[PDB]
């Protein structure tokens, strides 16, 4: 099969610049039947250039496409809000069809560093068997960050989940949701609960701690 | 207008068969090709295979040949997608699109132009339950709700009744090993309209017909 490698995986551009998206086969598409799709959060693909350079109907002009046989790109002259989403290449012209692993455009924008937020868990959660402690993350840039958490000075592992919001439409900025769940047992057995954050925009890794009980 | 129609989201066991659907409005159904694509949870797009509703004839991907079943009912511009054995790896989004082609059968392709809107597959042990709405009292402030145990997704949640919308973050839900999701609704407010204004989240989950308004005080 024709693998379909995009690079790169992530582009950051700001509105109005010119964004370049590669798509390269592992072999020579046939008829240069290759497609251009834009899938934006919870939305469907949708097709923007077909046959590697025909501008699907209802498309804008800023939206062109070029590529010969092994190499193919995907321009934006002038990104728009609207712009700022994932784009897949694909191929019809060998079975089996195949897709590109997607390339995410979004919105570049200066370093912002993270608000950090620790929750203990309620009293009422810790009646139920489970303590969950909640660390966020608030209004931060690049979508890079790791979370550590640590459990009287101790660093956890395989406990703990992690979520992000889609970058926001008013200031370009990434929120984190992270959870370590620990039995009722475990969690009144320590004192220390600190959730470790490391980003671009904090000059040392920052700590926010309680101690369990204790206000 | 030309369309093409999904069902509703599905939510099967292990093991249990499934038949998804995609109906075609606005234009001659048995003229073109419809692909099926799947789409995992937080990933990308695959290609499954194509069904010409004309005369039935079915191409799979060699990753879904022995998979899945797709078929098509041309008497009502209908195509399906089919597993007699439904894995928790099924779980994920499924496209139809129409695939463009020439009418005159000279073998031009002009890529997929027309999706459906998804359907939502999620194949899982576990039963329907409801959220545990559990406080994240303050202590700017930020503050929220811990939306836990919960299947299947989705969960709604609002503040104060849809009043509080500004700094309002509701994130994506996270699987956890025990087969139920969990989820954070959040909100930073100003530290000094703590003690005057009243916080309370508006969780809703269908599936279960649970509804909770908790409150979150310091």
């Amino acid at each position: 099969e024709i693998v379909l490698t995009q690079s790169p995986g992530t582009l950051s551009l700001s509105p109005g610049e010119r964004a370049t998206l590669s798509c390269r086969a592992s072999q020579s598409v046939s008829s240069s039947y290759l497609a251009w799709y834009q899938q934006k959060p919870g939305q469907a693909p949708r097709l923007l250039i077909y046959g590697a350079s025909s501008r699907a109907t209802g498309i804008p002009d800023r939206f062109s496409g070029s590529g010969s046989g092994t190499d193919f790109t995907l321009t934006i002259s002038r990104l728009e809000p609207e712009d700022f989403a994932v784009y897949y290449c694909q191929q019809y012209g060998s079975s089996p069809w195949t897709f590109g692993q997607g390339t995410k455009v979004e919105i570049k924008r200066t370093v912002a560093a993270p608000s950090v937020f620790i929750f203990p868990p309620s009293d009422e959660q810790l009646k139920s068997g489970t303590a969950s402690v909640v660390c966020l993350l608030n209004n931060f840039y690049p979508r890079e960050a790791k979370v550590q958490w640590k459990v009287d000075n101790a660093l956890q592992s395989g406990n703990s989940q992690e979520s992000v919001t889609e970058q926001d439409s008013k200031d370009s900025t990434y929120s984190l949701s992270s959870t370590l769940t620990l039995s009722k047992a475990d969690y009144e057995k320590h004192k220390v609960y600190a959730c470790e954050v490391t980003h671009q925009g904090l000059s040392s890794p920052v700590t926010k701690s309680f101690n369990r009980g204790e206000c | 207008e030309v369309q093409l129609v999904q069902s509703g989201a599905e939510v099967k066991k292990p093991g249990e068969s499934l038949k998804i659907s995609c109906k075609g409005s606005g234009y001659s159904f048995t003229s073109y090709w419809i692909g099926w694509v799947r789409q995992m949870p937080g990933k990308g797009l695959e290609w499954m295979g194509i069904i010409y509703p004309g005369d039935s004839d079915t191409r799979y991907s060699p990753s879904f040949q022995g998979q899945v079943t797709i078929s098509a009912d041309k008497s009502i511009s209908t195509a399906y997608l089919q597993w007699s054995s439904l894995k928790a790896s099924d779980t994920a989004m499924y496209y139809c699109a129409r695939v463009v082609a020439d009418r005159e059968g000279f073998g031009y392709y002009y890529g997929m132009d027309v999706w459906g809107q998804g359907t939502t597959v999620t194949v899982s042990s576990a039963s329907t339950k409801g959220p545990s709405v559990f406080p994240l009292a303050p202590s700017t402030a930020a503050l929220g709700c811990l939306v836990k145990d919960y299947f299947p997704e989705p969960v709604t949640v609002s503040w104060n009744s849809g009043a509080l919308t500004s700094g309002v973050h509701t994130f994506p839900a996270v699987l956890q090993s025990s087969g139920l999701y969990s989820l954070s609704s959040v909100v930073t407010v100003p530290s000094s309209s703590l003690g005057t204004q009243t916080y309370i989240c508006n969780v809703n989950h269908k599936p279960s017909n649970t509804k909770v308004d908790k409150r979150v005080e310091p």
